[PDB]
DNA sequence: AAAAAAAAAAAAAAAAAAAAAAAAAAAAAAAAAAA
DNA sequence: TTTTTTTTTTTTTTTTTTTTTTTTTTTTTTTTTTT
């Protein structure tokens, strides 16, 4: 995904529609005076790729990214980026049949942002999954060194140095999804446990009361048949026009008073069981029996579902660990060789922490000569810049991300190492689009494309120098 | 009942049940107070907590005001309730009150 | 020609992550006293 | 003259709360297709 056009509308120092074209796929270099808008170009690229923590875009809010906080006529802030797809090997999934991919993020005042791909709207998970497939994740980057953060890559905790190798291996998108999966499964597990204890306390007691009144309803239906036989015989015998004669000549000579008090003693049980049990309890108990059986089948399938998901993530963790070790060996070898080529008579390796495992975190260890540095706090800003640059280029040598953004990685390097970094990006590390902001001429004089940035009339312009 | 949906249901039910009993020769003598208590109930439901019930009340009042063979006394009270509720908190109840005022001004 | 269905937008409430601030513990450095 | 003890200061790590943004649910509005 080589960037071909970048369209910035209403961003931090950009008040108009600025369209930057003529991007060379090998090495682009942004220059200009101080306060011109170079890091705002890189902040626009970070913003179109998606940020959560707005301190890396240098804002305290989202309306702080619009021009003059949106209170100067430009009430919207939209960033458009266009990617070329003549190389289908680094193309994302599903977008192979489109030679150009446009992504735009818009934010207006008051509300929050909204994304669109190729003109058509999309939520943030779609564009985040689009950019997390060519390892262009901004929320945990292995390609973005912002301004003043080149001498601080070696100050990182071992989980972050592990996460860079994890993003190179391809398993960081599995790791954050696995942690989200465990959290979501815990929340749905306590919800299902509340539902199970509600089923145990509130349903089956009422179900056995329903079974009790079911068997009393069979008794009441026996008395129902008793009424519609005996009371029919009774009202036939006091009615006495030929059918009543035919139903008299089967039971000739039934005693009147005993039949009358038997009718009364049947009707008193009837006026009791009329307010005892409802006459439609059989369809009701069939309905709630089907509901309880389907409910318990659902709970069993949910439990087997959780067991299958848990055993599958436990099986995937082993392949994650094996590809992490296989990535880490090649990356630390190329780390040592690139640091030996940049700074002569030196070496650097990535080592698992003392006593713990490789998948717990990694630490940089630096050799200058034949002595091992016990702590890397005693190194200069230029040496730490070279170790950080050699680590990022080792991650390039494993699996090259398409866009490497470097905001002033040469602020602590001398005039020899700056020209050597420019030469090694122009010659050796082909295979990625480099967007470097520099002020030292030895870096952007070895460039294939140079964009000057200037401040005029209240806005910023980008001129192809 | 604390559910919003059942309150909006029964408010729309009163609105549709007054709005259909407008053809004359069986309405104003067969049921006279059962329809007046529902008109008064739709007037009282302008003050419910969730604004969807207020919106359903105003919409029922606006579909009452179309067919007028009777209850022309109630239209002035609907006008008073609409100009009172023209400055509520939700935009939905305000917009539907503008629609109700336009409906009673056209007719 | 009208009605129904689907998609998008709006409002209110809740949750998660990051940043800033605060507190506690550990280590280092300096000064003084005693054998 | 050296070691030990006490006090003070600084740095790092961990914890807590709030804010902003995002997500979820329901309802409303708009557009398109079918009877
Ligand atoms: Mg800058």
């Amino acid at each position: 995904m080589k960037v071909e056009e970048l369209i910035i509308d209403g961003f931090k120092s950009y008040a108009t529609r600025t369209v930057i074209t003529d991007w060379d796929p090998q090495f682009n270099a942004i220059t200009g005076l101080n306060g011109s808008g170079k890091s705002n170009i890189l902040d626009a690229i970070c913003f179109v790729l998606g940020i959560a923590s707005m301190s890396t875009v240098r804002a305290s809010s989202l309306q702080d990214l619009i021009y003059k906080r949106g209170q100067a006529g430009v009430t919207k802030a939209s960033v458009t980026i266009v990617f070329d797809n003549t190389d289908k090997s680094n193309s994302p999934i599903g977008f192979t049949n489109s030679p150009q991919i446009s992504v735009t993020r818009q934010v207006v005042l008051g509300g929050t942002s909204k994304y669109l791909i190729n003109g058509h709207r999309a939520p943030q998970q779609s564009v985040l999954q689009l950019f997390q497939s060519v390892q262009l994740n901004i929320n945990n980057p292995n390609f973005l060194i912002m301004q003043g953060k080149i001498t601080k890559v070696l100050n990182m905790k071992p989980s972050e140095i592990l996460s860079l190798i994890e993003e190179a291996a391809g398993t960081k998108m599995f790791e954050d999804r696995r942690e989200k999966a465990e959290r979501t499964m815990s929340k749905k597990e306590t919800k299902l446990q509340e539902n199970r204890t509600l089923l145990t306390e509130e349903i089956e007691p009422k179900l056995e009361k329903l079974r009790n009144e079911k068997r009393m309803f069979l008794e009441f239906q026996s008395t129902q048949t008793d009424l519609e036989k005996t009371e029919r015989i009774v009202v036939s015998y006091e009615y006495y026009f030929d059918l009543v004669r035919n139903i008299v000549k089967q039971n000739e000579g039934i005693d009147l008073d005993t039949y009358r008090e038997r009718s009364k003693q049947l009707n008193e049980k009837f006026q009791e069981l009329r307010k005892k049990v409802n006459p439609n309890i059989m369809n009701m108990i069939e309905n709630v029996e089907k509901k309880e059986a389907a409910l318990k089948t659902m709970i069993k399938t949910i439990e087997k579902d959780k067991m299958k998901i848990q055993e599958t993530i436990s099986k995937l963790n082993e392949y994650k660990r094996e590809t992490l070790v296989k990535t880490w060996e090649k990356v630390t070898l190329d780390f040592g060789n690139i640091f030996a080529d940049l700074l002569p008579n030196s070496f650097a390796k990535l080592v698992p922490c003392e006593g713990k495992d490789v998948t717990q975190g990694l630490e940089v260890k630096v050799k200058l000569g034949n002595i091992w540095k016990e702590s890397l706090i005693e190194l200069s800003g230029g040496q730490r810049s070279l170790i950080a640059l050699s680590l990022i280029m080792a991650l390039l040598q494993f699996r090259p991300a398409p866009m490497y953004i470097l905001d002033q990685v040469d602020a602590a390097l001398d005039l020899s190492h700056t020209q050597n970094i420019g030469h090694l990006i122009k010659t050796r590390f082909k295979g990625s689009q480099f967007i470097v902001v520099s002020l030292k001429e030895g870096m952007f004089a070895n460039a294939n494309r140079v964009f000057r940035t200037r401040f005029q009339d209240g806005t910023s312009v980008v001129s192809i120098m | 009942n604390s559910s919003i949906t059942l309150r909006c249901s029964v408010v729309e039910a009163c609105g549709n049940i007054v709005a259909e009993l407008a053809q004359d020769p069986q309405t104003m003598e067969h049921y006279k107070q059962q329809i007046a208590v529902l008109i008064e109930l739709l007037e009282e439901r302008f003050q419910d907590s969730n604004p969807y019930v207020r919106t359903k009340a105003i919409q029922g009042c606006s579909k009452i005001c179309d067919l007028s063979s009777k209850f022309n006394k109630s239209k002035a009270k609907f006008t008073s309730l609409a100009v009172r509720s023209l400055q509520d908190r939700s935009s939905l109840v305000r917009r539907n009150s503008v629609k109700l005022l336009s409906k009673l001004l056209l007719k």
